[PDB]
RNA sequence: ACACAGUCGGUACGAAGUCGACAAGGUAGUUGAUGG
RNA sequence: UUGAUAUAAUUAUCGUACAAGCACUCAGCUAGUUAUUGAGAGACACUCACGAGCCCAAA
RNA sequence: AGGCGCGCAA
RNA sequence: GGACUCCUUAACUUAAACUGAGGAGUCAAGUAGGUACAAACCGUACAAGGAUUAAUUAUGUCCAAAAAAAA
RNA sequence: GAGAAGGGAAA
RNA sequence: UGCGUACAUUCCUUAAUAUCUGGAACGAUAGAUUAUGAUUAGGUAGUGGAACAAAAAAAAAAAAAAAA
């Protein structure tokens, strides 16, 4: 079975989600409060909160090489995938 | 052994004598418990914070030739009691019939286990009584004392003069069987569900 | 609404009757036809 | 609403069994003019 | 539908309209398949017809003896199982009719007989009785009472 | 809706005025009319009980065995017939019902021990 | 500072039970819980070890913000005081005969009114102190108006061997009068469910709830019978009377009318509706028979077929002739399960009783609450 | 289930310690759903049988 | 469909979910007009719905 | 309509006949229970 | 007719209020739309496919 | 072309 | 950043359906009964649904209005 | 016999 | 020494969807519905499950008993 649509506002008895909470207690407006992501009141948000960290985004930035596990090598030997009388290259 | 229980009884003010009970406790144990309780008042205050207790209390219903029933120790009147689990307890064990006169039985309200502090005591067989009311003791002495209540009855249950428990207490052949009762497997010991109550 | 209701008892009142014509349809005419069309066309090379 | 009476506690009449001759209404037949033909009245 | 000990039966007729071709009439066609002609060897005081309309949603049409105006009743058999429409079926052979006009409660007894020995009145005795207020008692007073100066003497 | 329409134009069928086709004001009347009919149908078991009650209290009091006493004897007597059965065998059985009040006499009106002449000392 | 708890209770003993206030289960614990401890060893498994308080519980307590829902647990009301009726005395019941030999009252067709004056007066007169067979009986009733205490009865409403209905010895030979009175001259009150009475003569119309299992047609008998009477006499059971019972044939299993119910309560949004169609069984009363040489009603039958006991229908008996049988006639089946009933009231519940028994009947047998 | 017949059977029968003893109970419980079984085979026979005779009736109409 | 929703593990699939079960006294109501017998009840049914008679017996 | 105008119930044929019908009647198809 | 019985509805509100706001009545119009884009994070978020693999843009 | 994931055991 | 009753309190004129705290109960979001009449008191084996059975809740028993005073 | 302090009126 | 009074999952008919009601059971060509199984089912805000909403489109409106 799918699931049913959920329209709002149409009869007191329907599953849908409510409307009355909507009017009455929450802020009019476009954007129910200020419009941002970051906003938590008038502290500061938590990331204004701590320190930055130039290490953490230089991590990122640096460039990496692909990973490769010997069990996963020693799985492609054993099934074929790879012929270990002859040099394994990265092609 | 099987406890032997006293209730000494007055009939309009004269202490008109003593009548002794044999408790079934090795057939019937949570019954026979609960009235050798009831006689002797160890258990203490109850429900409503009265005694509980048989001492000073009426026999409220009266029918000649059947049964005399008593034990209300709220009320007097028929409409209180209570046993010393709570309330309420279960039917144990319609093992015995009302085969003879004399014999102690638990009363009943309309609903089904409403077991609780009133008994009544058989001026005769009652055979239609069984399979509804726990048999749990027997009279061993005090016939005359029974005879006495029963010249106090009338028809519709009113008594000539009252007739009271004025003391009671414990001192320190059987009825037909409605079946003979035979070993069965109980997987479960009692105990355990006990310490399941309590949460092991 | 009450329009809606009127017109879908008309419309089961009709539409499952064959013969009909375009004075006896009205404003249903094209539904029927259409509804009459699926029902023949089962019977294409049978 | 309430009041010093008690709300379910006034009777109301109704016909503790049913029967054909409920609606059955009272009307006036034709009566004799002469009554003394009959013996007990002669 | 039994009255007079079982001799007269209400329901008489039974038309029932199917689709040949139509799905919602497949639970129809298995009971006409299977179950309809025991139905009809035991119940033979009801005459069963069975009508095709092929582009109509199936039905059952019931007539009953009588003109009660309740005689009449039609029930839609779209997508119903061979169960459900012998149940219908059942339901109303046992009926007198659609029954718009029986009500569960009230005094649940009809009779042509009231009283078997007669309704209550008024009677002399009765209505004397009615004013036993009127009648003078004899207070019982019970012991006498006495002074306390004829106490003491 | 609270109720479908239909219903709605169904129920306000014989009411007065517009009641009877604005859907707006029938609406309204159709709720009240079903919700006194909800209370009023829980409600009726009393009403007929005490009517109950009254009719036997007087037929009681005919023979000078009021409705507490008549009560008393038969439930003592194992009479279990009940009020509705009671008010029905005293409108249409009296002589039944009379029969019964003996036999809750005959449990009441019990005797003691010994009785006293004192019509001549 | 600290709120010190209160020790001495005004009324009843606290209780604390779990969920919103309701009807909820009641039957006492299969075994209880005995109030003192006798050894040191029970006082200290009384500890609920589930229950041992520590610092956390103490913040749950006192926190400041929102606590537990309330409505999960609530204190217990105080218990009701039920009257304790039984034992309840040996059934039993009493004829009584109050013929009326005036020629006014006496009127073949029936007067419309009983005679009170004739009640009234005989009451206090008495407080005070095949044709030649008919007329024999007439003579009887003719005797009993003469004397009506030579006429009075008492028997038992349970069987007591060789004295049938009686409670001491059998029952008077003369009380065959009883069987010839008409049906037009016969009333009774029987239970046509667990707590319905009517009051029913021949040819009446009667509705019941539901009959399992039975259709248009089908012959039923009720047994429960608790005062039956004429204009000679009546029969008060205590609380039945046991050689009585009501023939009766249903005429429809139905549903009645539509009703619909409402109800909601303003300014909330709370409303609820809905269409409802009863279940109910009409059934037209053929005879009361009345005979005190009756018989008790067999026990339960046992039935050829289990099957049919938790179908939707009955086999028909093109399907009952498949039955194998035993060289005695008695279905193969029956040696592995003879077919008793397995409860009290499943078989009377099908339909498959000599009669219907409700319980204030002593020969009834079924569960109550 | 048999919908060809109209035959609908669900057993919920119960053998209670309390009226007849655990071991008791047990043994009547497992007697009675042995019976059923045995009662259920009979009447798929019989079915079968039935249907048979059906078919040869619904042929000797057909013949005329 | 069963007999009763289904709540334990092995059934808490989307494929379990839904439907309708039947009941005859619930058939006979759902999808029916409904109609009041308030000026429709003939002069010879009473109002519990039993038999009425418009005349004497005496014809 | 006393009524937010509704709800639950809601009349019980004939003798309206008459060539009628146990113990007494003073013959009324009338009457029996009741001294301080 | 007579007996009993009942303080329209809706919204906000601690508050079941025609001294609070809207509405003569009725017909039609008239308000939770959509992730080729997001997702199941102790107040609830299903379901198929392949599987140490899985998807395949522009063209 | 590109995207995600790719045991921490043996 | 709710209302009222109860218990214990601070402020008030030992005032207010006043203001402000700590805990239980109802209302809020819980009908039908009692308390004379529109929440907060009493009582409920609290309202899925139907019905002409039954029960000692609060609380009553001269009448309005159901319910005792034989000889 | 009581804010019986809804009306009547009671020992 | 009594009685009145509110409460029935006593009877009959339905319902249970945030993984624990027997059911991890009995059936199975697609669940017929539990007969003394249990818990039970007042409800604003919030959340969740189900049944409708008579239409349109689709290349599935005749292998169907008896009658015609």
């Amino acid at each position: 079975k799918r699931k049913s649509k959920r329209r709002r506002g149409r009869g007191d008895k329907s599953n849908a989600k409510g409307i009355r909470w909507k009017h009455v207690h929450q802020q009019a407006g476009r954007y129910k409060g200020p419009r941002s992501r970051t906003f938590e009141g008038g502290k500061l948000p938590l990331y204004r909160r701590i320190p930055k960290w130039p290490d953490a985004w230089l991590a990122r930035q640096r460039k990496v090489l692909e990973p490769l596990n010997l069990a996963k090598l020693r799985t492609f030997i054993e099934s074929g995938r790879l012929d270990t009388r002859f040099t394994i290259t990265q092609r | 052994p099987n406890p032997l229980v006293h209730l000494d009884i007055s009939i309009g003010g004269r202490d008109a004598g003593r009548m002794v009970f044999q408790l079934f406790a090795d057939t019937h144990p949570i019954t026979a418990e609960n009235f050798r309780c009831l006689c002797t008042g160890e258990t203490g205050l109850g429900y409503w914070m009265r005694p509980r207790w048989y001492k000073s209390t009426p026999f409220h219903r009266i029918v000649p030739g059947f049964m005399c029933q008593g034990g209300d120790i709220h009320r007097g009147d028929g409409r209180g009691g209570e046993c010393i689990y709570g309330q309420f307890f279960r039917d144990e064990r319609f093992l015995y019939k009302h085969s003879k006169r004399g014999l102690l039985s638990m009363a009943k309200a309309r609903r089904q286990h409403t077991n609780n502090s009133q008994f009544f005591i058989t001026f005769d067989a009652c055979p239609w009584l069984d399979g509804e009311h726990v048999v749990f003791g027997q009279l061993q002495s005090g016939g005359e004392v029974l005879d006495q209540i029963e010249e106090q009855g009338t028809p519709g249950g009113w008594r000539k003069r009252p007739v009271e428990i004025w003391n009671c207490g414990e001192l320190l052949e059987r009825p037909e069987k409605l079946y003979e009762p035979s070993e069965q497997v109980i997987p479960i010991p009692d105990d355990v569900y006990i310490k399941a109550r309590r949460g092991f | 609404h009450t329009e809606s209701t009127r017109r879908k008892q008309q419309y089961a009142s009709i539409i499952g009757k064959q013969g009909l014509s375009k004075k006896r349809c009205g404003i249903h005419w094209p539904r029927y036809r259409r509804r009459h069309k699926a029902r023949r066309a089962t019977k294409h090379k049978a | 609403g309430g009041g010093p009476g008690r709300a379910l506690c006034t009777p109301t009449f109704h016909g503790l069994s049913d029967g054909p001759y409920r609606r059955l209404k009272f009307s006036l037949k034709p009566i004799r003019h002469d009554y003394r033909d009959v013996l007990v009245s002669a | 539908m039994a009255s007079r000990g079982g001799t007269l039966w209400h329901l008489k007729e039974v038309v029932i309209q199917y689709s040949a071709s139509g799905n919602s009439s497949q639970g129809l066609r298995f009971f006409f398949r299977h179950l309809l002609h025991r139905w009809k060897q035991r119940n033979p005081q009801v005459q069963v017809h069975t009508v095709e309309n092929k582009y109509e949603a199936p039905k059952a049409t019931f007539k009953y003896l009588g003109e009660r105006t309740d005689s009449r009743c039609e029930t839609p058999l779209k997508d119903l199982s061979p169960g459900q429409i012998e149940q219908i079926l059942d339901l109303h052979r046992n009926s007198k009719g659609d029954n718009r006009f029986l009500k569960h409660g009230g005094p649940r007894t009809w009779t042509e007989r009231r009283s078997i020995q007669g309704l209550w009145r008024p009677s002399l005795p009765s209505q004397l009785i009615a004013l036993k207020w009127f009648r003078r008692k004899r207070p019982p007073m019970r012991l006498p009472k006495y002074s306390p100066l004829s106490l003491s003497l | 809706m609270q109720i479908p329409r239909d219903v709605i134009f169904e129920v306000v069928r014989g009411f007065r005025g517009r009641s009877r086709n604005c859907i707006k004001i029938a609406r309204v009347r159709a709720m009240k009319a079903l919700l006194y009919s909800s209370i009023m149908r829980r409600q009726r078991q009393r009403r007929y009980r005490v009517f109950w009650i009254g009719r036997i209290n007087a037929a009681g009091r005919e023979w000078s065995f009021p409705y507490a006493w008549l009560a008393t004897s038969l439930w003592r007597q194992n009479i279990w017939l009940d009020r509705k059965m009671l008010a029905n065998l005293a409108e249409t059985e009296p002589a039944s019902f009379r029969a019964l009040v003996n036999e809750g006499k005959s449990v009441y009106f019990w005797n003691p021990d010994k009785v006293r002449d004192i019509q001549d000392l | 500072l600290q709120i010190y708890p209160q020790r001495r209770v005004i009324g009843h003993r606290i209780e604390i039970f779990r969920g919103k206030h309701r009807r909820r289960r009641m039957v006492p614990p299969r075994i209880p819980l005995h109030p003192l401890a006798a050894n040191t060893s029970e006082e200290t498994a009384s500890k609920d070890m589930n229950l041992f308080e520590t610092y956390r519980d103490l913040q749950l307590r006192w926190k400041k913000t929102c606590r537990q829902r309330k409505k999960k647990f609530n204190i217990a009301r105080k218990w009701r005081m039920p009257r304790n009726i039984r034992p309840l005395p040996d059934p039993s019941w009493t004829l009584v005969f109050h013929v009326n030999p005036r020629s006014g009252y006496r009127r073949g067709r029936g007067v419309c009114r009983d005679r009170r004056r004739e009640n009234l007066q005989g009451d206090q007169l008495e407080v005070r102190a095949a044709a030649l067979d008919a007329a024999i009986e007439e003579e009887n009733i003719l005797q009993i108006l003469r004397h009506p205490e030579k006429g009075r009865v008492e028997g038992s409403g349970r069987p007591r061997g060789a004295d049938g209905w009686g409670r001491d010895g059998p029952l008077p030979q003369w009380m065959q009068i009883l069987q010839r009175t008409p049906q037009e001259e016969l009333f009774c009150v029987m239970k046509s469910n667990v707590s319905t009475q009517h009051k029913v003569t021949a040819g009446d119309l009667i509705q019941a709830e539901k009959l399992h299992r039975k259709q248009a047609g089908d012959k039923v008998v009720f047994g429960t019978v608790m005062l039956v009477g004429s204009r000679d006499w009546t029969i008060i059971g205590k609380p039945t009377v046991p050689f009585a019972k009501v023939e009766a044939t249903v005429e429809e299993q139905t549903l009645a009318g539509e009703t619909l119910s409402f109800f909601y309560r303003k300014s909330r949004r709370v409303s609820r509706f809905r269409r409802i169609r009863h279940c109910v069984t009409m059934l037209r009363i053929d005879r009361i028979v009345v005979d005190p040489n009756m018989t008790v009603d067999p026990p339960a039958p046992k039935p050829d077929r289990l099957l049919d006991l938790w179908a939707n229908r009955w086999l028909y008996p093109d399907e009952l002739d498949g039955i194998k049988r035993n060289e005695s006639g008695e279905p193969v089946v029956s040696e592995i399960y003879d077919g008793r009933e397995h409860q009290k009231g499943s078989y009377q519940r099908r339909g498959l009783t000599a009669s219907y028994r409700w319980y204030p009947d002593p020969q009834s047998a079924h569960w109550r609450p | 289930r048999n919908h060809e017949r109209n035959f609908f059977v669900r057993c919920e029968c119960y053998f209670r310690v309390g009226t007849y003893g655990f071991q008791m109970a047990k043994d009547l419980a497992i007697r009675y759903r042995q019976r059923l079984e045995k009662e259920w085979e009979e009447l798929q026979e019989q079915w079968t049988k039935l249907d048979i005779l059906e078919a040869e009736q619904r042929a000797k109409y057909k013949e005329k | 469909i069963a007999d009763r929703v289904r709540t334990s593990w092995t059934y808490r699939h989307s494929r379990y979910s839904g439907g309708v079960r039947f009941s005859l006294p619930r058939f006979m109501v759902t999808k029916r007009t409904y109609l009041s017998t308030k000026f429709r009840r003939p002069s010879t049914v009473t109002k519990w719905g039993n038999p009425q008679y418009t005349l004497p017996s005496n014809v």
